[PDB]
């Protein structure tokens, strides 16, 4: 309320003032360039000039040259010449040469590229901890496995056992597996890395695991961590066309996961968290079982799960409160959360029907009935014998 | 005043301009708070 | 509707179906029309009340609109009724709302700007009635909330507050400033004011302060101390409204003139003192320093009751916490008063028990035997670096310490240095002076200096105890004429007493003891030392000092290094107070050199406190100034510039420390956002300028105290790895330390990558190996905020000599200084009367976002954490007191205070 306003009146007299200190300062008496910034310039626009063809750095050799491929097919020895240093480079940038003779003029790309872009989430998620409702057991084992490791060591060392790292998440549509990564990583406040699987295959040749072994060396340095790797059952045994192909790109971008995993730096700071409806339906590759240790089995939704959730979606439903909370899940045949988010949809919808002007009582009691139903209907009577 | 004398009087006046409202704003506020084209010669004598 | 007929009473019937608009050809047009009829308006009026109401509840805006016109002229405006006098004084009443539908319910900008003068009138003249008063308590507190008052209170209750605003949107004011056209003051008003206070304390939380400080008055807050007296039991349970009244103070503070910001203070304090909690207004004593405030909240808990029982014990303790030792004076003298236990109670007062409790708190933790022992080249140096602040606050390292050989193997500053941080094991405890006078007694001047600097560091839990006094040993040392003994002598007379001035130590410290003529920078720290002593009360702004700085800096301006100790010094003292700090600047700016301007924008950061309104544009116009004048001509002597220019770039940081730490929370926020940018225009306007800001800028963070110790200095500091200087990193650490092992997991793995990553220099490597090895803490280590805690507006006493030193670039010499580091926050226990110092439960928030909490109180639901639980810094900082489990409530109440808890257990 009042602090909130505090906090305008500040910004209205900070905002204003800086953009005219902007102004003065940089310039005018001062100068932007003040000489110095006038002779790097003159040296940087010789050995440069446009066009400029961006590049791809695959190794360093020590002796002023290194090895890189551009748009254009064959791959070039070319030399280093000046602006960014040996050390200065990381192979597998992208890197700015100059078109005429391709040399390394520098760098400022830095994998200037839209999966740079998904992956990288500095902040801790928008998922605050135990917001969600119920499956409270599942969520403290994913607690014990990933974080209890990352905050305190200690307790892993006193034992004399090495820390778990790596929970794969399995089962089932529904329960809501992807919040629960989100939530259990935004309470360690690691910097949580998150990507989609299906970014990482494309038809395109060898850039799949350029990108691949990037994710490993991003996080290492971020550790302590969490790679959330979603969507890594898109990949499967999908095989795009079943003449040929899909026996080489796919295979070649799974193999470099894996050999980062343990890697030839020591990441057993990296947790991974692995979303995915099951682990046969990639081919079953996995490597090091206790070094992905406990695997979690979501059970669908029981009676006071469903109790905790339906609360949520109740409150979003104009008068629905006059009809006690236990009385609902009562009156209803045991479902998963999911399917109330289908019933809350359904009372919605039937009070677009109606052009019932505010939803009532009558409405999400009329709610349950046709959302039964429902689900009845679409089941097959085989007839238990 | 040809071109050189111009280029000096412009970038001038600019620096004044930007630099008064930077600071006698601020100061200030809280100071208190606390044609005949056609027409010849007109045909007066003249020496 | 407006029609002749409808001023019968046969139209009541036929109207109200729609809604009553039997009422405007009544009270318009018979009225208007002859001062006969007002005695016969008299008895109709009572049927025009009731009707009133009932078309709020049946409000439209076509049978406002269409049927009043002339309602204007007829009340008062213009045909000036008064001929009957008592007749058209009670005929405001239904009139004046009627009025503010053509205000509000119809929407023209014009008919608002034009009808702003003629409510304010009518409201004035009737509000000395207090029939006006009846008006509007009815609709605020009527049950049933109805679409007509529910706008139409909040355009009457704009114009009370427009009366007092008045007096500040412009010098003329009054019935002069045409807002209102209305005088501010005046019975009826004063009357009308007060009135709505006790309504909206009730309903609303932000227009409370806005009417306060408004009125610009004390007299405002007068009135108020009244009414909240009567209201903290029946309206709302004690507790509650206590904690709205604190948030409501805070609030005042931006925007009101050094000399009245205190002056709001005192009257707020009254209100404090009333309501029941005295937990709450010790916090305000010490702000202002005052030792009358600070007294009457102590005889206040002591003497209400003689037995002994827990008040004598709370009292004692509130006091005893604070480690400035200046409110210890209050406690001791209360006890030597009393003889309920001498020996108990003035233990209690005193910094003995905060010593004692970390003692107990160390057996939890075990000791940890980690230190360094490092010899050959610069790895012995750093190995006397690490010893110290890993192992800071008490913590048994017996072990490394009787190994001598590491010790006296140091060779140079660094010699000194090895006794120095042993010192620094022993922490705020009585315990391990044994060692240090072992290394006293023998060998070489270096190990004698640096023992006497570690007699300083432990001696600090004995500020105002004056068990084995470091002021009886140090003196002898100080007159031994070799420098190095001297200098560090007197040091250590500086950090072991604290804030408590004892008029002893004061006039011992109070020449500088070798002569000023000489250049040296061993008499720099007479000056620093002096300081400190006086931070923690009212400043008594001497002027011994401000005469002496000038003098010497005349005299010898070589030492360029030599001068800005001087000048640093002087802001620290300063540092609690800005009504005396303005004074004596006219003194300094009186007398001119470039020298002079240096320190002049530097006291005038502190000066300007108690209003970021002001503060901030002062010290960014300065910013500006040094760099605009030398950037126009580019287009010993030397000594000159160069501090011109260093000074200037400290206040810049300087000021937004002073406003976000000691003000609102919600401008922790905005110079958190404002810092970044600064540093960017800082970069293209000087290459030169941008190194200074840097060191700074990481210390922006811990002094301010911003809420998040978990993201935002890691994001830093991986930036600040490609930058000239690492010494940003060992004060952006002390924020760091956080719940370790999270924050501290990282700094430990970016700082050796970096370092393995480009040896650019070895002297890069120390800073680097330093600053993460002391980020990180075993077993819930104490841990050092600058805030005071209890105070968590408050600032440090002692952890200002980091300030000194971030100034000046670091030496082998400054190295020693650093050693000191102390005002160490205490573990938390529960105590009634045992004086157990174990506790059953604490809960905890594990983030922090609040800054409607000015408090900083969080959700009780919380966290449970067990036994000795060392207050943890922001993110973990907010503290509620678990104990209602077992039928316990807390009486010393928590708010992320350093404070030990205390309940009464039932
Ligand atoms: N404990 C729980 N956590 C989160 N959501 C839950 C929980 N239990 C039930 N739900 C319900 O599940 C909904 C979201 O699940 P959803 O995002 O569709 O699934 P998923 O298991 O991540 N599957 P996919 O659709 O294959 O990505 C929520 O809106 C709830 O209605
Ligand atoms: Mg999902």
């Amino acid at each position: 309320t009042r602090c909130k306003l505090k906090l305008l009146r500040m910004e209205r007299i900070k905002d204003h003032l800086l953009l005219e200190e902007e102004f003065v300062s940089n310039s005018e008496i001062l100068k932007p360039f003040e000489k110095k910034q006038e002779e790097e310039k003159k040296q940087l626009e010789e050995i440069r000039g446009n066009p400029l063809s961006i590049g791809t750095l695959e190794e360093i050799i020590d002796d002023d040259h290194a090895i890189v491929t551009s748009p254009t097919m064959p791959d070039y020895y070319v030399s280093i010449l000046s602006f960014v240093d040996k050390e200065l480079l990381e192979p597998g940038c992208s890197v700015l040469l100059h078109h005429k003779t391709m040399s390394i003029v520098g760098v400022l790309q830095d994998d200037a590229d839209p999966m740079v872009s998904v992956m990288k989430m500095d902040k801790s998620p928008t998922e605050s901890y135990s917001d969600i409702g119920g499956l409270e057991s599942q969520i403290q084992e994913i607690k014990e496995s990933v974080e209890l490791p990352l905050t305190h060591p200690e307790l892993y060392e006193e034992m004399g056992i090495k820390p778990p790292k790596g929970v794969i998440l399995y089962g089932a549509p529904g329960t809501g597996k992807t919040l629960l990564a989100k939530a259990v990583a935004n309470q360690t406040s690691a910097t949580f890395l998150r990507i989609v699987g299906s970014e990482l295959i494309q038809k395109y040749l060898g850039d799949g695991p350029r990108l691949c072994r990037q994710i490993f060396k991003v996080a290492g340095e971020n550790a302590p961590s969490i790679v959330f790797i979603d969507e890594i059952d898109a990949i499967g045994t999908k095989r795009y066309d079943s003449n040929s192909g899909g026996e080489r790109e796919i295979q070649r971008t799974m193999l470099e996961l894996l050999n980062q995993l343990d890697g030839f730096d020591d990441r057993g700071d990296v947790k991974v968290i692995m979303a995915t409806n099951k682990i046969e339906t990639l081919d079953p590759a996995l490597i090091r079982p206790g070094r992905i240790d406990r695997k979690i089995l979501f059970e669908n939704p029981d009676l006071s799960t469903k109790k905790k959730i339906l609360g949520i979606h109740t409150s979003k439903m104009n008068l629905s409160e006059d009809v006690n909370l236990e009385t609902l899940v009562t009156t209803k045949d045991d479902l998963s959360g999911a399917d109330i988010q289908a019933m809350c949809t359904e009372a919605g919808l039937l009070a677009l029907r109606e052009r019932r002007m505010q939803v009532t009582a009558e409405d999400f009691k009329q709610a349950k009935e046709r959302v039964m139903k429902n689900k009845v209907e679409e089941n097959l009577e085989g007839l238990y014998l | 005043e040809e071109a050189s004398g111009k280029e000096v009087e412009k970038v001038a006046t600019a620096v004044l301009s930007t630099t008064a409202r930077a600071k006698a704003r601020a100061k200030k506020t809280k100071k208190e708070k606390g044609e005949f084209y056609k027409n010849k010669y007109s045909s007066k004598p003249y020496k | 509707m407006v029609d002749e007929s409808d001023k019968k009473q046969q139209t009541i019937d036929e109207q109200s179906q729609i809604s009553p608009e039997k009422q405007t050809p009544n009270k318009k047009d018979k009225k208007k029309e002859e001062e006969e009829q007002l005695s016969e308006e008299d008895a109709k009026l009572k049927t025009d009340l009731e009707l009133l109401v009932e078309r709020l509840k049946e409000d439209d805006s076509s049978l406002y609109e269409a049927s009043l016109n002339a309602l204007k002229e007829s009340i008062k405006n213009s045909t000036s009724s008064m001929t009957a006098v008592p007749k058209p004084l009670k005929f405001l009443r239904p009139t004046y709302p009627d009025l503010c539908s053509i205000y509000d319910k119809w929407t023209d900008p014009n008919l608002k700007s034009s009808l702003a003068d003629v409510l304010s009138i009518l409201a004035m003249t009737y509000s000395e009635n207090g029939k006006h008063d009846s008006l509007r308590y009815r609709l605020l507190s009527d049950v049933s909330d109805f679409e007509g008052w529910g706008h139409e209170y909040i355009r009457h209750l704009a114009l009370e507050i427009g009366e007092v605003y008045n007096d500040q949107v412009e010098k003329d004011a009054e019935d002069e400033t045409s807002s209102d056209g209305s005088k501010s003051d005046g019975s009826a008003a004063t009357s009308g004011f007060e009135f709505s206070k006790e309504d909206t304390l009730r309903l609303c939380l932000d227009i409370v302060p806005y009417f306060l400080k408004h009125n610009g008055e004390e007299d405002a807050v007068d009135l108020l101390l009244e009414i909240e007296s009567i209201d903290k039991l029946p309206q709302f349970v004690d507790e509650n409204t206590f904690q709205r009244v604190c948030q409501y103070m805070v609030a005042c503070v931006p925007l009101l003139p050094p000399p009245e910001d205190v002056a709001f203070l005192k009257t707020a304090y009254s209100i404090y003192l009333s309501q029941n909690e005295l937990t709450d207004a010790i916090a305000l004593a010490v702000r202002l320093g005052e030792e009358d405030m600070i007294r009457s909240v102590f005889d206040a808990t002591s003497d209400p009751v003689m037995h002994k029982q827990l008040a004598y014990i709370l009292a004692a303790q509130k006091t005893s916490f604070e480690y400035e030792g200046v409110q210890d004076i209050i406690g001791n003298g209360k006890l030597s008063e009393h003889f309920l236990y001498l020996a108990k109670e003035l233990n209690l007062t005193g910094p003995k028990v905060p010593e004692d409790i970390y003692k107990s708190h160390l057996d939890n933790s075990k000791s940890v035997f980690s230190s360094a022992g490092l010899d050959s080249a610069q790895q012995n140096l750093a190995s006397s670096f690490v010893n110290g602040f890993l192992n800071l606050g008490y913590c048994n390292d017996k072990l490394i310490v009787d190994n001598d050989n590491w010790v006296y193997k140091t060779k140079g500053d660094g010699m000194t240095s090895a006794v120095a941080s042993i010192g620094s094991i022993y922490q705020w405890n009585l315990d391990g002076l044994q060692q240090l006078d072992k290394y006293l007694y023998v060998d070489e001047p270096e190990v004698k200096a640096g023992a006497l600097l570690g007699i300083g560091i432990s001696a600090s839990g004995v500020h105002d105890g004056e068990v084995e006094p470091a002021l009886l040993l140090l003196q002898d040392y100080v007159t031994n004429p070799d420098t190095k003994i001297s200098s560090a002598a007197i040091l250590g007379l500086g950090i072991a007493f604290a804030g408590s001035k004892n008029d002893e130590v004061l006039g011992l410290l109070l020449p500088i003891a070798a002569s000023t003529d000489l250049p040296i920078e061993t008499a720099a720290m007479a000056s620093l030392a002096l300081a400190h002593v006086f931070v923690g009360t009212c400043n008594g702004d001497i002027t011994t000092s401000i005469m002496d700085n000038f003098l010497e800096r005349t005299a010898i301006e070589l030492k360029t290094d030599w001068v800005r100790f001087l000048a640093l010094a002087l802001g620290i003292l300063y540092m609690g107070q800005g009504e005396q700090v303005d004074d004596v600047l006219e003194t300094i700016s009186a007398i001119e050199h470039p020298m002079t301007s240096a320190i002049e924008v530097l006291v005038g950061s502190c000066a300007y406190t108690g209003t970021g309104d002001v503060l901030l544009i002062q010290d960014l116009l300065h910013r500006l100034t040094p760099k605009n004048v030398k950037g126009e001509e580019d287009a010993e002597i030397k000594s000159e510039e160069k501090k011109g220019k260093s000074s200037d770039k400290d206040a810049t940081t300087d000021g937004k420390n002073d406003d976000e730490e000691e003000e609102k929370e919600a401008g922790i926020v905005d110079e958190l956002a404002y810092a970044v940018l600064g540093i960017a225009l800082i970069a293209l306007g000087e290459d030169i300028g941008k190194e200074m800001s840097l060191r700074h800028f990481g210390h922006l963070m811990h002094y301010g105290n911003e809420h998040i110790r978990r993201m935002v200095p890691l994001a830093m500091g991986i930036v600040s790895v490609s930058d000239p200087q690492m010494k940003v990193f060992d004060t952006l650490t002390r924020f760091s330390h956080d719940a370790d092992l999270e924050v501290s997991m990282n700094s430990i793995f970016a700082m050796g990558l970096c370092g393995a990553g480009t040896n650019n220099a070895r002297l890069a490597q120390l800073l680097r190996q330093l600053a993460s090895y002391y980020s990180r803490e075993q077993d819930a280590l104490f841990i050092t905020r600058l805030a005071q805690g209890l105070l968590h507006l408050g600032k440090g006493t002692m952890t200002m000599d980091v300030f000194n030193d971030a100034h000046v670039l670091n030496k082998v010499t400054l190295a020693s200084i650093l050693t000191t580091a102390v005002g160490l926050v205490s573990p938390s226990f529960m105590l009634k009367h045992h004086q157990l110092f174990y506790m059953l439960n604490a809960g905890i928030r594990p983030k922090f976002i609040l800054a409607l909490n000015d408090e900083g109180e969080p959700i009780k639901v919380n966290v449970r954490v067990g036994q000795a639980v060392e207050t943890v810094g922001q993110a973990g900082r907010p503290k509620k007191i678990t104990g209602w489990i077992t039928q316990s409530t807390p009486v010393l109440l928590n708010h992320g205070e350093r404070a030990e808890l205390e309940t009464d257990e039932y």
